[PDB]
């Protein structure tokens, strides 16, 4: 399996957990399923890579299904980058 | 595709109750958000309310408080809407969806008979074949959320379920062809068809997610210049 080269969208709100961590729930929009969800975690000017992922290797298992994606953006402003490219879905995140 | 299956049509007497279903397969409603939305006959789409399934979180239209009670059955995947002491009034077609950014999803919807601010502009449009035709959308408020503008596109056409077309502002979904396009930011947006063609004849309406309720624009039917 590859890298998915689709769009995503957000089935619900963010929800930031008891445990400082935030839920992302992901559906794929594109073609090649299964494949592989490119998410990662930008600083407040979108440049280096912040934070982590806590799930495993998240997979979109095809264009109806939905990946729950748990993270740990870091405190203060974030952005939550899922796909690639500018078709690319961009979260703004803050951390109290 | 046709992933959200309703119950039969309702001929009821005033002040019965009933109790709609939406059977969802392919995925998981507690991973999502269930909508249903009332539509009386050659009226509107009315957003009624949305429950998440993963802890009954319901949130309604000021409307249907009173009116409408959602529930869900995350076992048997199905979502319910319940409406109580029906009265002619209440006599439309009940569609239940699957969605936050858009709804992608809708049921074939419900026909309940009881036998006794989003600013959307114009009401009515015509243009010649070929030509661009463009569809305004006026939010009282920024409708954004995590940067993003939470305003979405449908189409309607003459007796079907509502079609997503635009979801984020301007995101193509799948299956709709590039001559759909959105655009805007803050609070206005417009959807361009472009080059119209005879097919596109239908109800436009938009709608906006960001924050609860998640309310349509009045509509907007397009049709073809004689």
């Amino acid at each position: 399996y590859t890298m998915c080269s689709g769009k995503f969208s957000i089935d619900k709100e963010m929800a930031e957990t008891q445990h400082g961590t935030t839920v992302v729930k992901v559906k794929y929009e594109g073609a090649g399923a299964p494949c592989k969800v490119p998410i990662e975690i930008r600083d407040v000017n979108k440049e280096k890579v912040v934070g982590r992922i806590i799930s495993s290797t998240p997979f979109a298992e095809n264009t109806n299904s939905v990946t729950n994606i748990e993270l740990e953006p870091p405190f203060g402003d974030s952005y939550i980058v899922i796909g690639v490219g500018d078709s690319a879905l961009t979260l703004h995140w803050f951390r109290k | 595709v046709k992933l959200l299956e309703q119950s039969g049509a309702e001929l009821v007497k005033p002040g019965a109750s009933v109790r709609l279903s939406c059977t969802a397969s392919g995925f998981n409603i507690k991973d999502t958000y269930m909508s249903w939305v009332k539509q009386r006959p050659e009226q509107g789409l009315e957003w009624i309310g949305r429950i998440d399934p993963a802890n009954g979180d319901t949130k309604y239209d000021p409307k249907f408080q009173g009116k409408a009670t959602i529930t869900a059955d995350t076992s048997s995947n199905t979502a319910y809407l319940h409406l109580s002491s029906l009265t002619s009034g209440d006599t439309a077609v009940y569609y239940c969806s699957r969605g936050w950014e858009g709804f992608a999803y809708w049921g074939q919807g419900t026909l309940v008979t009881v036998s006794a601010v989003m600013t959307q502009t114009p009401a009515s449009l015509a243009v010649s074949l070929g030509q661009r035709a463009t569809i305004s959308c006026r939010a009282s408020e920024n409708v954004d959320r995590y940067g993003n503008s939470f305003m979405h596109w449908y189409q309607q056409k003459a007796g079907q379920p509502p079609k997503l077309l635009i979801y984020r502002a301007s995101n193509l979904e799948s299956g709709i062809p590039a001559r759909f396009s959105g655009s805007g930011s803050r609070t206005d947006f417009t959807l361009t068809i472009n080059p119209v063609e005879a097919d596109d004849v239908a109800t436009y309406f938009c709608q906006r997610s960001n924050e609860v309720p998640w309310t349509f624009g009045g509509g907007t039917k397009l049709e073809i210049k004689r």
